[PDB]
């Protein structure tokens, strides 16, 4: 009953140094065109900031 | 393995463990039709040749 | 069940890309114009109904999409993504067949078009449930036919990252922008208008003096938001797009041509798991919907083993609730691994019988031996790929450097996998 | 990452052999990694490595 | 700002005779022609502005001759030894000079203004002063850089005071009146010799509208006497 | 996207609620 | 070089919209007093008098204002050259600065006559 945990274990410790292990030329890509990419998202709340509580003023005030 | 043609079987015995740090029971040679000399290398039972293989990169 | 209401229901398609296929930049012409879209999309409606809790959802459901009683954003793009979620397990799993005709995949998007419209009126029937009830449905229809066309028009299209998924990054960028700079609040013990933005901690300067103080509640404001967490925020982000380029590589002859390698890549996020989080975070949203149901016949009791901990002592007074929440988080997502690949593609089979359909054989040895080359990954990078998120997340929670935690670690990886589906088509 | 003749020429004779030994170690991984798919960027170094041992092979003649 | 644009023609690079020959005369001949007046009297001696002017005057001058010498003589070493030479003596002329150093707020106008002395101001050619200021950094030439630090300074100096706003009042119609004069010149450019069955088409509506707000806000603000 | 209108399309919509939202707002004040 | 241009039209709405107001800082856009029954609803831009704006006012009118010249350069920059994709792209570029141009004057006039009550 004990040893299932065994083969997982080992069997994490397998696949952990099959996998390729990224270096410094994509990271830096993904890393800064994905923040790019995030913040394309990401100014749309600035955006939302400058409109939807005023229009929530003139909601409430009217 | 593929294994350099001028190669006695002792001598891969000698890289197989001198590369890998590792330990044989026996080597096994043929050629292959082709020209590329083949090694199957039998491991000694204290050693996992799965592990090893891992560790090398294959799978 | 596919056969009868698809044939009928063909009612205002889209239009499929043209044949001006090559191109750079005019791809991202046709992102921009929905980026102005979303510019716009979220802007105010025009009924005066004036709710005291803006959304009941707000929080979670702010996450997804934050124009709770807002804007033509209609509290979310849950209609378009749950509906092609279910629509892609029931494709997937073998509840309902697999259609391959591409007249079974036009009506296959046409049944996306009816359950997405079809769960827009549904959350438009339960927002609303006065007098004044008219034109609310006419507008929503309207703002969920456009978040469709949008949506579909960036998969066959442009579509690198998707429609979807890039709506909610930006989105998100201005959930965090608005809280970059602020300028209104309605009138603590000391200093008004300054809340755990950077503009909050530059006012800050030019307010008080004694800059050693002005520095200690810049970096350590807890009621706030905080710039040590948002670093630890930014950490985090850095660290998981570390673990996305964690990939096994295969490479493949492909058959009947000479020594083209295109390798398969296996990620460890495998999905990026929105099953494995969503799995992890809707069991426990849907006891906190069915509490409300044990008011009657709590917030108590039935917490120990139900929340994390919430203290950034980590010695905090119960280690009963952070062993047993870790337990489970570690546990939950890992179980809905190793059960969720069998449906949702990419497990043994469905890889094997996909490389023989797009005619991709494994150099090593036979073709249906490919099983047997790469079923000794799939569930390890399944179960693994559940596991090392959840402690992932744990890293999320156990340091406070995530604006929102979890969901946003993992909504971001979904962007990540999302510019590679965009970039795909080039 | 470029080994050229230029340094090479002024080291100790155990230095330059401790720096072939450790090309002869990744040119060995890139031509496992050849056979296992690997990746155009690897399969690009295995050029790089094989010229740069002879840069020290020949130094060192 | 006369001498202080010189300045940026030192880092621009843009030097000439033809800059320097016509420079040296308004300036030098400008101050005794200030010296005439009272209210800067010896003034153009002393205060902290029209000083550090004298001093880039100074600065210029200096850069002229150098440029002249050292091109008769090659790049040798003696030009950097001399040049150590008199830097040390033009660094010790700065340390010289440097050690010898000789209601209305409330009146509502000396108080800042917003875009309404803005726009409200200057509807129309608000819009267009970017416009030939991007034709001023686009055909960079010798003049026009000067109006470009005429754009930076009257702008950065009507931000604190609406009666300082006339400062800006011919600037922005300068570059305005070079904006249009760019988009109307491309754009009648294309067709006699249907974007400009537009461009042009809009530029009249576009910019008359200004008329009509020239003709009134004139009537409405301003119409009116402070002792009636 | 051939067609550009879909485009336009959206752009109706908004227009359609930007003018209409201040149409009744009209006769109230 | 091109950043100094960047530099300067960055600086032209920032001292449009605010340098002005950082001292004489006025807060957002609350000043309804019930106006029969609904207590503090924000209300808008001021009107009243001329000079006086919020945060709220000077940074929606700085971005009215570098977005419509930031339009005449990207009609300089890329419409009047032939070189691009000349039915897809090009298209599109007059097609979105002539919306940028007429509908932020438009509104800009909208800005000044509600908060001004000018006859138009």
């Amino acid at each position: 009953f004990v040893e299932p945990s065994r083969q997982f274990v080992k069997d994490s410790i397998r696949l952990v140094k099959r996998c390729t292990k990224p270096d410094r030329k994509e990271f830096q890509k993904i890393a800064m065109a994905t923040a790019i990419g995030f913040a394309i998202m990401g100014f749309i709340g600035f955006f939302v900031k400058l409109i939807h509580i005023p229009i929530n003023n003139i909601i409430v005030g009217g | 393995f593929i294994v350099d043609v001028k190669a006695n079987k002792h001598q891969i015995k000698q890289a197989v463990k001198k590369l890998y740090d590792i330990d044989v029971a026996k080597v096994n040679t043929l050629i292959r039709p082709d020209g590329e000399k083949k090694a199957y290398v039998r491991l000694a039972p204290d050693y996992d040749a799965l592990d090893v293989a891992n560790k090398i990169g294959i799978i | 069940f596919l056969e009868v209401i698809k044939p009928f229901c063909v009612i205002l398609p889209e239009i499929q890309k043209p044949e001006r296929k090559i191109q750079f930049k005019e791809k991202v012409l046709w992102t921009a114009i929905t980026l102005f879209i979303f510019l716009v999309c979220c802007q105010i409606p025009l009924f005066g109904i004036m709710s005291s809790d803006s959304a009941d959802p707000f929080y979670w459901m702010r996450v997804i999409l934050a124009s709770n009683r807002g804007t033509l954003m209609e509290l979310g793009i849950s209609p378009i993504v749950t509906s092609g979620l279910i629509m892609q397990l029931l494709a997937g799993a073998k509840i309902i067949e697999v259609g391959d005709t591409p007249k079974d995949r036009a009506l296959f998007n046409g049944a996306q078009k009816l359950f997405g419209m079809i769960i827009t009126i549904g959350q438009s029937i339960v927002y609303v449930m006065s007098g004044i009830c008219l034109l609310i449905t006419i507008q929503l229809f309207v703002a969920g036919l456009i978040v469709l066309l949008l949506d579909e028009l960036l998969q066959k299209g442009y579509g690198l990252g998707s429609g979807i998924s890039l709506f909610i990054a930006t989105n998100i960028c201005e959930t965090i922008v608005w809280k970059a700079f602020s300028p209104t609040t309605v009138n603590t013990g000391r200093g008004m208008e300054f809340e755990g933005a950077i503009i909050a901690l530059f006012h800050l300067l030019a307010t008080r003096t004694d800059k050693v103080r002005a520095l200690r509640e810049a970096f350590y404001r807890q009621n706030l938001p905080n710039l040590m967490n948002l670093i630890a925020t930014i950490f985090v982000f850095a660290v998981v797009i570390y673990f996305q380029g964690f990939r096994v590589d295969l490479p493949i002859k492909s058959a009947r041509y000479r020594g083209q390698y295109n390798t398969y890549p296996i990620k460890l996020f495998y999905t990026s798991n929105i099953p494995i989080i969503l799995q992890s975070a809707l069991v426990s949203n849907l006891y906190v919907i069915s509490q409300m149901l044990s008011a009657r016949f709590p917030v108590g009791g039935l917490c120990h083993y139900l929340s994390p901990p919430e203290s950034f002592g980590s010695v905090l007074e119960d280690p009963v609730h952070a062993v047993v929440y870790i337990v489970f988080m570690l546990g939950s997502c890992a179980f809905f691994s190793k059960t969720w690949i069998e449906v949702s593609g990419s497990s043994a089979k469905d890889v094997a019988k996909q490389l023989k359909e797009q005619q991709m054989v494994m150099r090593g040895h036979r073709e249906t031996s490919m099983v047997h080359e790469l079923n000794r990954y799939i569930p390890t990078a399944a179960a693994f790929g559940g596991l090392c998120i959840g402690a992932l997340s744990v890293l999320a929670d156990f340091l406070g450097a995530i604006g929102s935690g979890t969901g946003i670690l993992l909504a971001v990886t979904i962007i990540y996998q999302y510019f590679e589906i965009f970039v795909k088509e080039q | 990452a470029k080994i050229k003749a230029r340094d090479l020429r002024g080291k100790k004779k155990e230095e330059l052999l401790k720096q072939l030994d450790d090309l002869k170690v990744e040119l060995s991984q890139l031509r496992v990694a050849k056979v296992t798919g690997g990746a155009a960027s690897k399969l690009s170094k295995i050029r790089v490595v094989r010229k740069s041992i002879a840069r020290v092979l020949t130094v060192i003649n | 700002l006369i001498p202080l644009h010189v300045l940026v023609l030192m880092l621009t690079g843009r030097f000439s005779h033809r800059i320097y020959v016509a420079y040296c005369t308004v300036y030098c001949l400008g101050t005794i022609l200030s010296m005439q007046i009272s209210f800067v009297g010896f003034q153009p001696v002393l205060s902290s502005e029209h000083m550090a002017a004298f001093g880039v005057f100074g600065l210029c001058q200096i850069h002229a001759f150098v440029d002249y010498l050292r091109s008769k003589l090659n790049p040798q070493q003696f030009e950097v030894l001399f040049r150590s030479v008199i830097s040390l003596v033009g660094f010790v002329l700065l340390t010289v000079g440097a050690l010898l150093m000789l209601i209305i707020a409330s009146v509502s106008e000396h108080q800042p203004t917003t875009w309404s002395s803005y726009y409200f101001d200057l509807q129309l050619l608000v819009f267009m002063f970017p416009v030939g200021l991007y034709y001023c950094f686009s055909n960079l030439s010798d003049a026009r850089i000067f109006i470009i630090m005429y754009g930076v300074t009257s702008m950065y100096f009507s931000a604190v005071m609406v009666r300082l706003m006339l400062v800006l009042a011919p600037v922005m119609c300068i570059l305005s009146g070079i904006g249009v004069s760019q988009v109307l010149s491309t754009y009648m450019k294309n067709l006699d010799i249907e974007v400009a069955s537009g461009m042009i088409l809009v530029m009249a509506f576009f910019l008359i509208t200004y008329t009509f707000h020239s003709t009134w806000v004139t009537s409405e603000a301003y119409s009116s006497p402070s002792i009636v | 996207v051939g067609p550009v209108p879909v485009l336009v399309m959206s752009l109706l919509f908004i227009a359609s609620v930007f003018m209409l939202h201040i149409w009744g707002k009209y006769t109230r004040s | 070089a091109m950043t100094v241009y960047a530099l300067v039209v960055v600086s032209y709405f920032l001292i449009t919209g605010g340098i002005i107001y950082d001292v004489i800082v006025e807060p957002p856009s609350v000043g309804s007093m019930t106006d029969e029954h609904g207590h503090q609803r924000p209300v808008a831009f001021l009107a009243y008098r001329v000079n006086g704006q919020y945060i709220m006012e000077g940074l929606a009118s700085s971005f009215l204002f570098t977005m419509g010249g930031l339009g005449f350069i990207i009609l300089d920059r890329s419409n009047a050259p032939n070189i691009p994709k000349l039915n897809r792209f090009l298209l599109l570029f007059i097609g979105f600065v002539c919306v940028l141009l007429s509908f932020f004057m438009a509104r800009v006039f909208m800005r000044m006559k509600l908060p001004g009550y000018l006859m138009g």
